[PDB]
């Protein structure tokens, strides 16, 4: 087993009740893990290569989804000290996502009856559901004569670039118009909420915003009581890079750590379907978790004073939770700019 | 997953049909104005 991995499981020994916990979270469990045992050791092959196209969500929430919904692991992935092995075993895979010897699923053989490349055109496919005939390499930049794609890791991939965003993603209105607010992230509506509050805990009103807990108790938090919020959800096929939602100055921007694995609480115990039109109880638990996973929160001043300061929260989910900022505080944005983008890691 | 945050003194309103889930969202297109 990799260091990472070692220090994970000897973590999860060192403390009696966490270690209760990850013996109750498996209790039934026929299917391959079993124990943290073997947990550790599907870990320890899958932070070895990268994801295939193929299943509902990526590949350690696969075999997390059992576990996080039950009671034992709630309260195991809710621990701050546990989230910190998370985050070192993510970063750790994350190294080899970005290393030329992950393109080798950037290729469009077939792996198994369920699975296949990135390149196949199943996913090919799949990947330009939304961009209106046009094709994979129209829509994003690359080469499709060249190996891989061009791409020179899986991270490469998975954080293309738009070829000709004024063709297939354009900037609605044009960027001279300051009256509109951008969508910061290719993505489905997930929830608004408005005259949104702070709550003390986040207990037995799941899927509630929590401002306090969200902008994690930011000086500026007050400003946003009563105000409203969009949130929305990438699929795993997205372009997960982020957009500037106006012109405006980048005022703050801050790094919190937390959760990877939390679902809602009200949510334990909910069939997890075995199916894809059926949302698992953690993707019914977004809002949830909005206030306590692995997240970035950026605070934008638009230059229309009438939008004035507005926020940007970007959140992790399970091994996609690493936020990574290509913009400086003090620097100014036109709508439609990166911002930064999501990575697989901590 | 993210999230856009306005203030209520904020003259911007979110645009009705990213209320129902599910909704489209394109990146770059319109989710709230004036």
């Amino acid at each position: 087993l990799m260091q990472p991995i070692q220090e994970f499981k000897a973590f999860i020994e060192s403390d009696p009740v966490v270690h209760q916990e990850f013996i109750d979270m498996f209790e039934g469990i026929q299917d391959s893990p079993r124990n943290y045992q073997e947990l550790c050791n599907m870990f320890n092959d899958i932070f070895r290569k990268a994801p295939v196209y193929g299943d509902l969500g990526p590949p350690v929430y696969m075999i997390m989804a059992k576990l996080m919904n039950t009671r034992a692991g709630f309260s195991a992935f809710t621990r701050q000290r546990l989230n910190l092995h998370f985050k070192k075993l993510f970063d750790t895979w994350g190294l080899f996502l970005s290393s030329k010897d992950s393109r080798n699923v950037l290729v469009a053989d077939q792996f198994d009856d369920r699975h296949c490349g990135w390149l196949n055109e199943r996913a090919l496919s799949a990947m330009v559901k939304h961009y209106n005939g046009r094709a994979f390499d129209e829509v994003f930049l690359c080469d499709k004569n060249a190996p891989y794609y061009g791409f020179n890791s899986y991270d490469d991939f998975f954080n293309r670039r738009f070829r000709n965003r004024d063709i297939d993603r354009p900037v609605v209105g044009g960027v001279n118009n300051t009256t509109l607010i951008s969508a910061a992230c290719e993505s489905l509506s997930y929830n608004v909420s408005y005259d949104v509050q702070s709550l003390d805990t986040l207990v037995f009103k799941g899927e509630t915003y929590s401002l306090k807990h969200l902008l994690n108790n930011d000086p500026f938090t007050p400003q946003f009581e009563h105000g409203s919020i969009l949130q929305g959800f990438l699929n795993v096929t997205a372009y997960h890079r982020w957009h500037a939602p106006v012109n405006g100055t980048i005022v703050k921007i801050i790094n919190v750590p937390g959760t990877y694995f939390a679902q809602a609480p009200s949510t334990i115990g909910d069939p997890i379907p075995d199916n894809d039109y059926d949302p698992p109880p953690y993707l019914k638990s977004l809002v949830y978790f909005s206030n306590i996973a692995a997240r970035q929160i950026m605070f934008i001043e638009a230059d229309n004073k009438e939008i004035g300061l507005i926020f940007l929260v970007f959140i992790g989910m399970t091994e996609i939770s690493t936020c990574e900022a290509t913009v400086s505080e003090g620097q100014h944005v036109n709508r439609g700019d990166d911002l930064g983008m999501f990575h697989f890691g901590g | 997953s993210f999230a856009l945050g306005l203030r209520k003194d904020c003259r911007a309103e979110i645009v009705e049909k990213f209320t129902e889930p599910g909704t489209v969202i394109r990146i770059n297109e319109v989710v709230a104005a004036l």
